[PDB]
DNA sequence: ACAGGATAAAGAGAGAAATTGAGCCGAGCTTAAGACCTCCTTTACCTTTTCA
């Protein structure tokens, strides 16, 4: 019999959101119990979308290059790992980009369905100069957790929407051992913090139910 | 009996994070109808 | 060390004083209910002003 109360939110520029609760009163020892699973859970076992693959009018292999475009496709790459997406449907989704001539490409040129929403509308992707195409193919799936690899490119896509997730204990005697979580949850804004919270629970509860009415 | 209890606790646990993240006393004494001495009062 | 001698300063003996506490009382004191007299409020109806 505990109360979980969000002491501070935050929505950096980045669109990536913060979040921290503090969770008490928990008996000695529950405290490293509920921190470390909900960590485990909330950076390995959340689903999100992340480009997975891309292909670009002009080139063949990561060290490559795009004439005016003042990156190379190795930092375009990079670049595009880091889009934060996501996708309302179960469905593999593309989008298309063919922005031209001097220009400052950002995430908001990215013409995804109306099923893919870019949470970072200016997110650096690339600067053209005068007399420059970049014609780019962005395919997004839905996954869980850093996944590294081995016609399109194939990316290490990262599906975590959680960040970073940071724990304390602290001791709340009033007067036995009590202890007190403080959990501090940083998102890249695909799902706020409350909810990536609430969906490790689910499974964290999911996973703990069957263990209980038959062994 | 004891795997049944520890899971117990754990889902115990984990279930308060799972989705938790009159007009009659309004009115103003003017309406009360009291006496004119009582109301000043 | 031990014995004798001189002395003053500190105990025992008693009653008489002064307190003292103890019972046994009724005088002082408190409690509660009811009645009961000033002071005040507010009304209903006026009279009495200043003015168009």
């Amino acid at each position: 019999t505990f109360q979980v109360e969000c002491v501070e939110s935050r929505t950096e520029a980045d669109q990536g959101q913060y979040g921290r609760f503090s969770i008490e009163p928990l008996a000695r020892g529950q405290g490293t119990t509920v921190g470390n699973a909900l960590r485990r859970v909330l950076l390995s076992n959340l689903e999100g979308t992340a480009v997975t693959a891309v292909r670009i009018g002009g080139v063949n292999h990561e060290f490559a290059t795009i004439p005016g475009v003042r990156e190379d496709v190795l930092d375009i790459l990079l670049n595009v790992r880091e889009l934060v997406v996501h996708a309302h449907s179960p469905q593999p989704q593309i989008g298309r980009l063919r922005v031209v001539g001097p220009a400052t490409v950002t995430a908001a040129d990215v013409d995804f369905g109306p099923e893919v929403e870019v949470i970072n509308p200016n997110h650096y992707i690339a600067s053209l100069s005068e007399g420059a195409t970049l014609e780019m193919e962005l395919k997004v799936e839905w996954g869980t957790g850093y996944r590294a690899i081995d016609d399109f490119l194939q990316l290490d896509a990262v599906f975590m929407p959680v960040r970073r997730v940071n724990y304390s204990v602290e001791d709340a005697r009033v007067g036995t051992a009590i202890d007190r979580l403080v959990l501090e949850v940083w998102t890249n804004g695909s799902l706020s913090p409350q909810e990536a919270l609430s969906q490790a629970a689910s499974c964290l509860v999911a996973l703990f139910e069957p263990l209980k009415n038959v062994s | 009996e004891a795997l049944s209890q520890a899971a117990s606790c754990l889902v115990a646990l984990f279930e308060p994070l799972k989705n938790v993240s009159t007009p009659e006393s309004q009115t103003p004494i003017e309406d009360l109808q009291l006496s004119v001495r009582a109301y000043n009062c």
